[PDB]
Formats: C-alpha cells, structure tokens, sequence
C-alpha cells in the first residue's frame, strides 16, 4: 500500500485479535497472545467516523417534489424539465461514483500509515537492543517479560535497563 | 366527432375566488353552472403519483 506496511512488509493480518484494529502480538516465557493498541486504534476510529459523517451529512437537501406534469403542447418545457433531471442525475451519479472511490483510497492509505507508524514507533524505542526480523517482528536480544512487553506498548521502554544484556547476546549472536 | 356517443362539446372552467371578493356568472345559454365549490388553504406544493402501489 502506499506506505508498504499493510499487505506489505506485514504480509497478512490477524484474525486472532479482535478488540482493535491495530496492535500487538508477544510470545516470552510466561506465554504469548494479541493486544490491540487501543489508543492508535481509537484516533483511527475517531478519523473514520469523522469522515463518514462528513460525507453523510453535508448533504442537507430541502423539501421538494421532482415531478412536473406538462400537457401535450408543452413538449419543450417537459423536455426542459428532463434536461434538469438527468443532468441532476449525470452529476450526482459521477460525484458520488469518484467519491467513493477515492475516499475508500484513502481510507486505506490511511490504515497502512498507521501500521507502519506503530511499527516504527517501537522500532524507536527498542533501538539496539532487539533485531528486525522481518514481517513486522522483532526479536529481543535480552529476555523481556510481560512488564517489558507491556513498557513497550505503553511507549516507556527502557532501552538502558537491557542494553548491557543485549550486548552480550548480540556480540555473541553474531560470533 | 362522436366521442362517448357525443358531437358536442362542454368545456370547464376554472378559478380561485379570494376571501371577500364576488364572483358573478351572467348568461343566456350554454352555462354549466356551479352547484358545489370548495374552500381551500393550498399548502406549498406537493405532487401528483400514477401508480399501482397500495396506500
């Protein structure tokens, strides 16, 4: 997508975490599951919502009856009348067509940002001290428990608490 | 040409008398005169269906 993340680096989505949009997969020691972030999940959401009521309720139309009845011998003006109704009709049709379209273009672009954004802010945090393994993943180079994990999601990682560990592990990783 | 089985003709007419004001009919033949008119307050403007579909 355009910004490479959905359907991109992150080949396929999961299933297994229900409770947002966006958010975290861990396996440590003590166990492993999903965990939505809620709060990239909720701004997204308020942005979605936001949209489909602008597109839903800009259009405030007034009280009107399209039908015109014109007898045998006002065949221009009834032509007229048509003229109104099927321009109306070429407009509406044409500008709601595109737009759809490219708001769901946007719509989507707007998901991939969000995933690579998260991606990248935790890449941020964790620095040195994990590897980038690919599809979204990364793996520790220190042991990190559940309080680790959740530091991470939260945003409060601590890189200089793991990052003598780290050394060590990934000096000896790689040889 | 016969229509209905007639080869005259009855034209109608119309028109809305404002509250106060006379209407007079003066004739000395081929008047269809009124026997029931109407009172009315028109509203805004709606339509006219032509349809099947049940009320």
């Amino acid at each position: 997508g355009l910004f490479g993340a959905i359907a991109g680096f992150i080949e396929g989505g999961w299933t297994g975490m229900v409770d947002g949009w966006y958010g975290y997969h861990h396996q440590n020691e003590q166990g492993s599951g999903y965990a939505a972030d809620l709060k990239s999940t909720q701004n997204a959401i308020d942005g979605i919502t936001n949209k489909v009521n602008s597109v839903i309720e800009k259009m405030n139309t007034q009280f009107t009856a399209v039908g015109k009845e014109f007898n045998h011998l006002e065949k221009r003006i009834e032509n007229l009348n048509k003229k109104v109704d099927d321009g109306f009709l070429d407009i509406w049709t044409y500008n709601a067509e595109l737009l759809v379209l490219l708001e769901n273009e946007r719509t989507l672009d707007y998901h991939d940002s969000n995933v690579k954004n998260l991606y990248e802010k935790v890449r941020s945090q964790l620095k040195n001290n994990a590897k980038e393994i690919g599809n979204g993943c990364f793996e520790f180079y220190h042991k990190c428990d559940n309080t680790c994990m959740e530091s991470v999601k939260n945003g409060t990682y601590d890189y200089p608490k793991y990052s003598e560990e780290a050394k060590l592990n990934r000096e000896e990783i790689d040889s | 040409p016969k229509v209905r089985d007639q080869e005259g003709r009855m034209n109608y007419y119309w028109t809305l008398v404002e509250p106060g004001d006379k209407i007079t009919f003066e004739a000395t033949g081929n008047l269809v005169v009124p026997r029931y008119a109407f009172a009315m307050e028109r509203n805004a403007g709606s339509g006219i269906i032509i349809s099947d579909t049940p009320v």
